[PDB]
């Protein structure tokens, strides 16, 4: 249950084959944003009640390639660090390298929240 | 909703407009592919589907105490010609005569440390 | 600035104790004044004064003093906390004609005892960053006065 | 300039000459326009970095140019434009220290014979102290010259003029000069180590400041016990060897023969026991003689 | 006055952190 | 931060000096 046992991987590798069926191995600019959006079963997360994790992992999807693709090795990986517990099974560079990330991405989405609602605020006056 | 928005999603439902199982080739005309699961969750939110039902549901797919990202003594209060030059500035399209119009509608005090409350409050006046 | 420009020494020692007086009771009148009436500048004033007197001197031989006396007070005057002679101080240093002088007393006192403890200097630098933080809030178009004025 | 130097010593090595040189460093000093004070005080650097020691001991009133045009140096440090401030400082350093020797023994020497100036020079030594503290500024050999200088001032019982515009008998005020020196003295012992110890030098000079330091501080209408309450409390706080070897001293003359120093008694009596093994016998006795105090001086 | 006060503060702290300094057994 | 990666830069980088000094001494 902390970690992905084989069900999940499974679950991952359909929908990862069921969401990529052109078969080169990438996954385009058009349909990098539908990928969380249907999981389900024991990793079951919602569109409502877990929204700050909702635009957090839509803010690291699209940080380390500005944009674009992201490939079979990346993802996963990030998914793996995020449904683990990290404050007691990580080691000190890459868990003071997380920490640092997850401080300054933190920074970045309030900064992209306070931007989107002064766009807002931009269309609600004018 | 933002007449980018009105009119993609326009023209993604007006290509098989009701019914229920028009849903998935909607959506796969415009991109994703989902299971029998995704589609009763998305309509176990509210077959019967409208134009403002459908515009809502994709967006849902995808205050006061929030000027505080961009505060640091805590005083309560921001300075005028660093909001301004931050708000206008930083990125996205903020022109000068619409910004000439936030600053005449914040910063009515005029002292130099703008109360971001008192914009709060006259910005939900109606 | 004429009961200590009064040359007499020892009634401005007066002065000064009833300053310290005033300034250990600077905590209790938030709620002392009348309830309602709540609803419905004296640092600037002293502190040349107080450098004035250090520069001046007298041969007092009756167990009193006068640099002496005035260095201890002044300590007392800020053996509480540096912030608080910084934040009812930092209010009154706008006008830069009178911040040159300023700045420069501010130079000789620590010129005139050099011994002193390095938690408030390094404090001080702390606050010379909130300064800089000031200064990030305030931008303006200066410089060079302020780094002069630091370095 | 090297060659101008010892012409110019020889010039001021005779009558009439001091005083042209007293007016010049007059009206280049004291000018309104801030380039003639800029311009002094270089030509005073230049003129002090070109001196010799040995040679200047014969003339007195060469002393006296030279401590005057010394003294307006360090005064200098202290101006109020910035740029003479930071110049005399960036040009003391550019001195070399057999100079600065002779300039302090020339300014040691006007100290010891003339009266009415030592409110300020005191000053223009803290200065110098907290500029130029490799060069020994203040020495225990110092110290002892200067015990000697106010002893034949107390116990015995001229024609220039003042350097005090380079600035601007028995019982009390020799006594408050001492005074004065004793505080000084405090902020020596506070700010730098001085270990007479580590060398076999100075052993007699700062025996005979602690003997003395003794006999003449040992009678309670004076103003020196309560500057050495005042003074005590940083030593303690900042220096802990001579610390140490200097506290057993303190505690024999607390009491040998009041709001504001009976606080700095008590801090006295709170920093002899933070850091120090105090721990001796038919002394720590008094200590319970303290707690009697602590009903007896209240009572 | 709050130095008396002041006082018993720092003999209290003074008995605190070392009790062999003051009263051990005494 | 950052303050890891320095430390075995300058620990392969004394390994180089100490392998310097060690084929130029003998």
């Amino acid at each position: 249950d902390q970690l992905l046992s084989y069900n999940d991987l499974r679950h991952f590798q359909i929908i990862w084959n069921m969401v990529d069926d052109k078969r080169e191995g990438v996954i385009p600019t058009f349909r990098v944003k539908f990928l969380l959006r249907l999981l389900r079963g024991r990793l079951e997360v919602d569109l409502d009640k877990d929204k700050l994790l909702f635009k957090h992992m839509c803010y690291e999807m699209e940080r380390l390639h500005n944009g674009g693709d992201v490939t079979f090795h990346d993802v996963l990986s990030m998914l793996s660090y995020r449904s683990v517990d990290i404050r007691k099974s990580l080691q000190l560079e890459e868990l003071l390298a997380r920490e640092q990330l997850e401080y300054t991405i933190e920074e970045e989405v309030a900064k992209q929240t306070i931007r989107m609602w002064l766009k807002k605020c931009l269309k609600r006056i004018r | 909703l933002t007449e980018e928005q009105i009119a993609e999603f326009k023209e993604a439902f007006s290509l098989f407009d009701i019914t229920t199982k028009e849903l998935g080739t909607v959506m796969r005309s415009l991109g994703q592919n989902p299971t029998e699961a995704e589609l009763q969750d998305m309509i176990n939110e509210v077959g019967t589907i409208d134009f403002p039902e459908f515009l809502t549901m994709m967006a849902r797919k995808m205050i006061r105490e929030a000027f505080r990202v961009f505060d640091k003594d805590g005083n309560g209060y921001i300075s005028a010609a660093e909001l301004r030059h931050v708000m206008t500035n930083l990125g996205e399209k903020l022109t000068d005569e619409e910004v000439d119009e936030m600053i005449r509608e914040a910063d009515i005090d005029g002292d130099g440390q703008v109360n971001y409350e008192e914009f709060v409050q006259m910005m939900t006046a109606k | 600035m004429s009961e200590f420009h009064h040359p007499e020494t020892v009634q401005r020692l007066n002065a000064v104790l009833k300053f310290h007086t005033l300034w250990r009771f600077r905590y209790q009148v938030w709620p002392r004044m009348e309830e309602g009436a709540q609803q419905i500048a004296c640092i600037c004033a002293a502190v040349l004064p107080i450098v004035h007197l250090m520069e001046d001197g007298e041969v007092r031989e009756d167990g009193v003093a006068v640099s002496a006396v005035a260095q201890q007070v002044l300590w007392n005057c800020l053996i509480e906390d540096p912030s608080t002679v910084l934040r009812h101080f930092l209010e009154k240093l706008t006008i830069s004609n009178r911040q040159d002088e300023l700045m420069y007393m501010l130079r000789k006192l620590l010129l005139n005892i050099g011994d002193f403890p390095a938690q408030t200097s390094h404090i001080l630098f702390n606050y010379l960053v909130g300064l800089i933080m000031y200064f990030v809030r305030t931008p303006c178009e200066w410089g060079m006065d302020a780094i002069s004025a630091t370095l | 300039s090297s060659l101008a130097v010892p012409l110019l010593l020889h010039a001021l090595s005779l009558p009439h000459g001091a005083d042209i040189f007293w007016t010049i460093i007059n009206g280049n000093f004291n000018s309104k326009d801030w380039k003639m004070r800029f311009e002094a005080v270089e030509k005073v650097a230049v003129i002090c970095r070109f001196l010799d020691i040995h040679s200047v001991t014969k003339n007195h009133l060469l002393k006296y140019s030279l401590a005057h045009a010394f003294c307006c140096f360090l005064t200098a440090v202290e101006d109020v434009n910035p740029a003479v401030a930071t110049r005399a400082g960036l040009l003391l350093d550019t001195i070399k220290r057999p100079a600065l020797q002779g300039l302090c023994l020339c300014l040691d020497f006007q100290f010891d014979t003339v009266v009415k100036d030592r409110p300020t020079i005191l000053s223009k030594l803290l200065l110098l102290h907290f500029l130029k503290q490799d060069i020994p500024a203040l020495s225990w050999e110092f110290f002892v010259n200067r015990f000697e200088t106010l002893s034949l001032e107390a116990q015995l019982h001229k024609s220039v003029r003042s350097l005090r515009d380079s600035v601007k008998e028995d019982a009390g005020i020799d006594h408050q000069t001492v005074h004065q020196l004793i505080t000084v003295l405090m902020k020596f012992m506070a700010k730098d180590e001085s270990s007479a110890e580590s060398d076999i030098s100075s052993a007699k000079a700062f025996n005979t400041v602690k003997r003395h330091l003794y006999v003449l501080l040992g009678m309670r209408l004076s103003t020196c016990f309560n500057a050495f309450i005042a003074g005590i409390a940083q030593v303690m706080d900042y220096n802990i060897n001579l610390g140490k070897h200097l506290l057993p001293l303190v505690v024999q003359v607390l009491k040998y023969c009041k709001p504001h120093i009976r606080q700095m008694w008590l801090k006295a009596l709170l920093v002899i026991l933070y850091k120090y093994p105090y721990r001796d016998c038919d002394i720590s006795k008094i200590l319970l003689h303290l707690i009697h105090i602590t009903v007896n001086t209240l009572n | 006055e709050e130095t008396l006060g002041l006082a018993i503060v720092v003999l209290s702290t003074f008995i605190h952190l070392s009790p062999d300094l003051a009263a051990p057994l005494l | 931060e950052d303050s890891e990666i320095k430390m075995i830069q300058e620990k392969k980088e004394q390994a180089e000096m100490k392998r310097k000094v060690q084929e130029e001494e003998l």
